[PDB]
């Protein structure tokens, strides 16, 4: 544009909330059909590793 | 109220096997698991051998683990344990004991089996040499 002002305030952009808000649902989509790590986590008897 | 019965004991040398009958009524074997420990005069308990309906989970104890083998039937409702290689410092009273069986069953961790006697039979004798 050639001459004309305009001001904004970007700490109340939506833009980035949007962002915020798809961004999150994908990871969660990516993750939904592969397997879950549930049964892993039982006793574990820990002492040391070797190297 | 059920009744646990042995017999086959007798006088035994190292070396040596021997024959021992252990058989019960009252409860079905279909779904219960026997163990087996001895009492040695002025000593504690010891756990000899456990059995499950078919196979798996019949873990030994690990002084016990060398040749010993115990299997079960389902035709005639009995157990067995044959002695073998009889050593000189495992003479003692052998006891067979029943066990309730129970379970559970969680889909992420899967079966959990408990053990713990119930029913104990009148007790077995063995003497090496
Ligand atoms: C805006 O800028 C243009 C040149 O880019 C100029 O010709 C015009 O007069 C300006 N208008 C105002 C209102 O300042
Ligand atoms: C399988 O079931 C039959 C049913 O009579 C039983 O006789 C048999 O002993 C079972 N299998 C084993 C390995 O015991």
């Amino acid at each position: 544009l050639e001459n004309v002002t305009e001001n904004f305030n970007m700490w109340k952009n939506d833009m980035v909330d949007q962002m915020h808000e798809d961004i999150i649902s994908l990871w969660d989509q990516s993750l939904k059909p592969c397997v879950k790590l549930t049964p892993l986590c039982v006793t574990l008897n820990c002492s040391d590793a070797k190297v | 109220e059920v009744q646990l019965v042995e017999s086959g004991g007798n006088v035994v040398q190292p070396g040596g096997s021997l024959r021992l009958s252990c058989t019960a009524s009252g409860f079905s074997f279909d779904d219960s698991t026997m163990h087996w420990v001895r009492q040695a005069p002025g000593k504690g308990l010891q756990w000899v051998s456990l059995i499950s309906w078919n196979g798996g989970r019949t873990y030994y104890a690990d002084s016990v683990k060398g040749r010993f083998t115990i299997s079960r039937d389902n035709s005639k409702n009995s157990l067995y344990l044959q002695m073998n290689s009889l050593k000189t410092e495992d003479t003692a009273f052998y006891f067979c004991a029943k066990d309730k069986g129970d379970s559970d069953y969680d889909y992420n961790l899967g079966y959990s089996y408990f053990y713990y006697m119930d029913g104990w039979g009148k007790g077995t004798t063995v003497t090496v040499s």
